DNA sequence: AAGGGAAAATAAACAATACATAACAAAACATATAAAAACCA
């Protein structure tokens, strides 16, 4: 099974890839991008009346929409409001669902506090009663005077912490309330899966199409592949004494002599008595207790002859010599 | 000696425990066993001993309306001071709490505490406390049971008040965890069919005779003055034969027959007539139609609407067609009885899109079914309930027997018997 | 900047007039049907809880409300010289 | 081979469940008793898939073979010529 | 119309992966009491 595999590949450190990235998602299509940011703020408008509905508003699209919304929320939406209902301004309540550490206790906790405190709701605070304090929330608030109070904004909504079925359910039931504005983007493919009609009764959702096709900067960070082991022991060696880099040396040639497999490894008696040679290993346990701190950091293997063998690649070995050894 | 009692069945039970129980203590072993399936009156034949002997004085509780361990706790010494005081009234007490006790030190902690001050009375008096249902508490486990059976050793012996145990459970491969103890068992045995209907005539007599839908029913029709006696038969005839047209389907049970008794009774009073009094036979082959039926079941045409429907008849597809075979048969150009196999997500579509009347292309309203399906549980989830919307690693599955999708199938004339091929 | 951490907030017509006469409007006819049957659930329920007087008297009376959508909120009599509590158990807390 | 009631579905389930519970069927993966409070007290948060299977497909495995039912059965009884196979 | 013959199907041994649950950890939720710390007075 003769695979081409992303270990043979011409690697690219952590400064390199970084700084041309930043040169592609700033300077590769911009001209059409902002162009594309003209065309659909004539959309504008047509967001803030039906928003006056009490309509959940639901973004999605192919790339990411965190900069849309957050300029069509805090910057035009939050002032016109306030200026067409007669100060400051009304609250931004963001989420940031790419942000996995978001419970459902500590938002609502401070929902309640955005929300009025106009009785003593810490009495009902009692053992979960956050859908019971709600409730109570909910019925108060069909007999209140409708403007809106608070827009919320939740990025993200197909998030790691948000997507989780007791999360979802408490923001359905916020949705009913005609005081507040619910304008959140997904970018799943699978977003629909969330919602019943059960939910989409509380949530009544109306759908846009943005399709900018952002680099997602923000929603790359908490992502990870095998750019983000060969890299991780490439900086253990660079701290060390110098003793440990000959002794790796030595281990690397005879095991780069026969991809770097078992095979290519070599017997711990004879590489004793080759650390002897160059006067370097004094004894077994002189050479162990410095091969514990290869073992203690994963920086070598062993199976069974004797044989200990290096887990990285044939490329990867000689990088390792020309480089760092050398 | 004792006053022993007398029942109906249980004339040698009845003797071993009038044998392994006295009010002295030291004729009384410690821990007993009193076990027997449900259906034996076991506590029905215990508290029938108790109250032929006013003598002794025994204390009731019960695990099965307790939930845990260290409320039982809490149940006990709750009791035997709330018992010694309606007993000893004249005895000055420092009252503790039994809420204080949550562990099995503070049990043997507080009976040091409660027995010193009742050390002035005059005889060795015993303690009967009995403990009903002790297998079907819900948190038990292996250590508990031997937990309380060392109890008694653990208090002071020469007490003048000696607390003793009897313990009631069930399901007989739990006690053969602990015949090594060799406490003294006593075990009760399962009922004949005769023995059955001989205990039910007995004891519901005196509700069937006594009920109001006869009462009705005498004056309703043209009352003959038929006696208790006349009333003693037709109630006597409709035991013999209930029994007898329904042993099979209840087993040797009491409690599954003293409600399908209730069930059926006022049924088969309306079909009665003045005549049939007298007429016993004839009665039963005019009242048929509830012999031969059950009637403990109070199938549906499922309420989920078309696109749902045939949402569901795809997923039925996969507790047999593998993906060996699948797209090989239902180009665009047996398992019935085995437990149904594991979904992913996108094979639906796969087969729904194949199966539908580019007719269809939306599929909004298609995922809204989904979870709709999900809170029906009719399709659930291999994993926990919780992250099975971002597409991990998460399989699906259905839950729902081959007769209600071979119904919703012809409700949407759509035909499903051709694709299932042993 | 701040993305990374998780919810910060911050403190930042001829035509549609005719619309507005006919949007409540309608919105009233809406509301005043939505207690309609708002009141219709809240009585077939309480009639039917009470004056069910079985004769064995040693049984629970239940109720199975086919078709309902989970949601169906009920209030209670006050049927004084007796307190009569309302307790909810959701999938989420039986464990 | 002959007047015998044969029952329908919806009636073997109460008889079937006095079965499971006379211990001669036993499901197929059921740690009976833990040993102490701790191991049972973690088996009590745990969610089960076989209760979400449902009741006619829940896999029951055999307490009794059935080689030492004719042992046990009479040649009186008519069924004697099912416990041999 | 016959027929070649490659796609599809079947079976069986073996390897690799997923799954159900056991065991546990940890955070949310909850109470208790002696010592600090305000705080009237
Ligand atoms: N000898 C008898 N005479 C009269 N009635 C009896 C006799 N034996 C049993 N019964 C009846 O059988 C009924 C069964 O009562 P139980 O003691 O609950 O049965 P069980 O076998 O103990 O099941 P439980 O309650 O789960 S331990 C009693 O209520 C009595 O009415």
């Amino acid at each position: 099974k003769s695979r081409h595999t992303m270990s043979m590949a011409p690697d690219v450190t952590r400064e390199e890839f970084s700084l041309v990235s930043n040169f592609f998602n700033e300077n590769f299509q911009k001209r059409p991008r902002q162009k594309l940011f003209e065309i659909q703020k004539k959309m504008f408008p047509q967001y803030w009346f039906e928003l006056t509905q009490g309509f959940s508003l639901l973004f999605y699209g192919v790339g990411s929409k965190r900069n849309f919304l957050e300029e069509f929320a805090i910057d035009y939406l939050s002032p016109k409001i306030a200026y067409s209902q007669l100060v400051n301004s009304i609250p931004c309540l963001i989420l940031n669902g790419y942000n996995p550490s978001c419970n459902y206790r500590d938002v609502f906790k401070e929902i309640t506090d955005l929300l009025v405190p106009a009785e003593l709701t810490r009495s009902e605070t009692k053992g979960n009663h956050v859908i019971l304090q709600i409730q109570k929330m909910i019925d108060f608030y069909k007999n209140q005077p409708l403007d809106i109070k608070l827009i919320l904004v939740v990025h993200n909504l197909d998030g790691p912490s948000i997507r989780k079925n007791t999360f979802q359910t408490m923001l359905s039931f916020l949705s009913v309330i005609r005081q507040i504005a619910i304008v959140a983007s997904t970018d799943h493919i699978y977003a629909p899966l969330l919602w019943d009609n059960m939910k989409a009764q509380n949530y009544n959702f109306v759908f846009h199409d943005i399709s900018n096709f952002e680099p997602s900067t923000v929603e790359s960070t908490f992502q990870d592949v095998m750019k983000m082991g060969a890299e991780g022991a490439k900086y253990v060696l660079q701290s060390l004494t110098v003793n440990s880099k000959k002794m790796y040396k030595l281990l690397i040639e005879t095991q780069m002599q026969n991809r770097g497999t078992q095979r290519t490894g070599v017997e711990l008696k004879l590489f004793n008595h080759l650390c002897a040679a160059d006067f370097i290993a004094s004894n077994e346990i002189a050479l162990r207790s410095m091969l514990r701190e290869f073992i203690e950091h994963k920086m070598a293997n062993i199976t069974k002859m004797e044989i200990i063998w290096v887990p990285y690649t044939y490329a990867e070995l000689e990088k390792l010599l020309k480089t760092v050894l050398n | 000696n004792v006053t022993t009692p007398e029942v109906a069945f249980r004339e040698y039970q009845t003797n071993c425990l009038a044998s392994y129980i006295s009010a002295d203590p030291d004729i009384t072993p410690s821990n007993l066993i009193l076990q027997g399936y449900s259906g034996t009156g076991k506590t029905y034949t215990l508290k029938k001993y108790f109250n032929a002997n006013p003598n002794l004085h025994a204390v009731w509780l019960e695990p099965v309306e307790l939930v845990s361990w260290k409320p039982l706790l809490q149940a006990i010494a709750r009791t035997v001071q709330y018992k010694l005081k309606t007993l000893y009234p004249n005895i000055p007490t420092t009252d503790y709490d039994p809420l204080q006790v949550e562990e099995p030190f503070l049990l043997v902690k507080t009976l040091h505490n409660i027995f010193v001050q009742y050390e002035s009375l005059q005889e060795k008096t015993c303690l009967f406390l009995i403990l009903d249902g002790f297998d079907s508490l819900q948190d038990l486990d292996a250590a508990l049971f031997n937990k309380y059976i060392k109890l008694n050793e653990l208090l002071p012996k020469d007490s003048k008040i000696n607390i003793k145990f009897i313990y009631t459970m069930l399901e007989t491969s739990f006690l053969q965890r602990y015949s090594t103890h060799c406490i003294p068992t006593v075990m009760f045995p399962r009922y004949n069919v005769d023995e059955v209907s001989t205990i039910l005539v007995m004891s519901r007599c005196g509700e069937l005779m006594e009920d109001s839908c006869l009462r009705k029913r005498i004056i309703e029709e043209q009352i003959t003055d038929c006696t208790d006696d006349q009333f003693q038969n037709v109630a006597a005839n409709f035991i013999h034969l209930i029994v007898q047209a329904f042993h099979s389907y209840t087993g040797n049970d009491i409690f599954a027959l003293n409600d399908l008794i209730d069930f059926k009774w006022p049924k088969y009073v309306s079909r009665i007539t003045k005549e049939n009094i007298f007429e016993p036979l004839a009665l039963y082959k005019s009242a048929i139609k509830l012999f031969l039926s059950t009637d403990d079941n109070l199938s549906q045409t499922y309420d989920l609407s078309i696109i749902s429907k045939y949402l569901l008849i795809a997923s039925y597809i996969c507790s047999y067609l593998e993906p060996r075979y699948d797209a090989s048969i239902f180009s665009r150009k047996n398992p019935r009885y085995l437990q149904p196999s594991l979904f992913a997500i996108e094979r639906l579509l796969a087969i729904f899109q194949a199966i539908f009347p580019s007719l269809m292309k939306a599929n909004i309203e298609v995922f809204q079914n989904l979870s709709e399906l999900h809170t029906l549980k009719l399709i659930a989830t291999t994993m926990n309930k919780n992250i099975d919307y971002l597409s991990p690693k998460v399989r699906w599955k259905v839950n729902v027997p081959w007769e209600i999708i071979k119904e919703i199938s012809e409700s949407v004339h759509f035909n499903i018997s051709d694709y299932f091929s042993d | 900047a701040d993305a990374q951490r998780s919810h910060y907030t911050v403190y930042p017509e001829k035509r549609w007039e005719l619309y507005h006469q006919l949007h409540s409007h309608f919105h009233d006819q809406v509301d005043h049907i939505i207690d309609n049957i708002e009141a219709d659930l809240k009585a077939e329920i309480s009639d039917l809880l009470y004056s069910e007087t079985t004769q064995k008297r040693r049984c629970f009376n239940t109720i199975f409300l086919l078709g309902s959508d989970s949601t169906t909120k009920i209030e209670l009599k006050d049927e004084s010289s007796r307190y009569n509590v309302l307790i909810e158990l959701t999938p989420k807390e039986s464990p | 081979r002959i007047t015998i009631k044969l029952w329908l579905k919806k009636d073997v389930k109460n008889v079937w469940e006095n079965l499971v519970q006379l211990d001669f069927f036993t499901e197929k993966s059921a740690v009976g008793l833990r040993d102490n409070a701790t191991a049972a007290f973690y088996a009590s948060n745990y969610q089960f898939q076989g209760t979400m299977i449902p009741f006619d497909l829940r896999s029951y495995q055999m307490q009794i073979i059935l080689q030492e039912l004719r042992r046990i059965i009479p040649k009186s009884n008519m069924y004697y010529s099912w416990t041999q196979l």
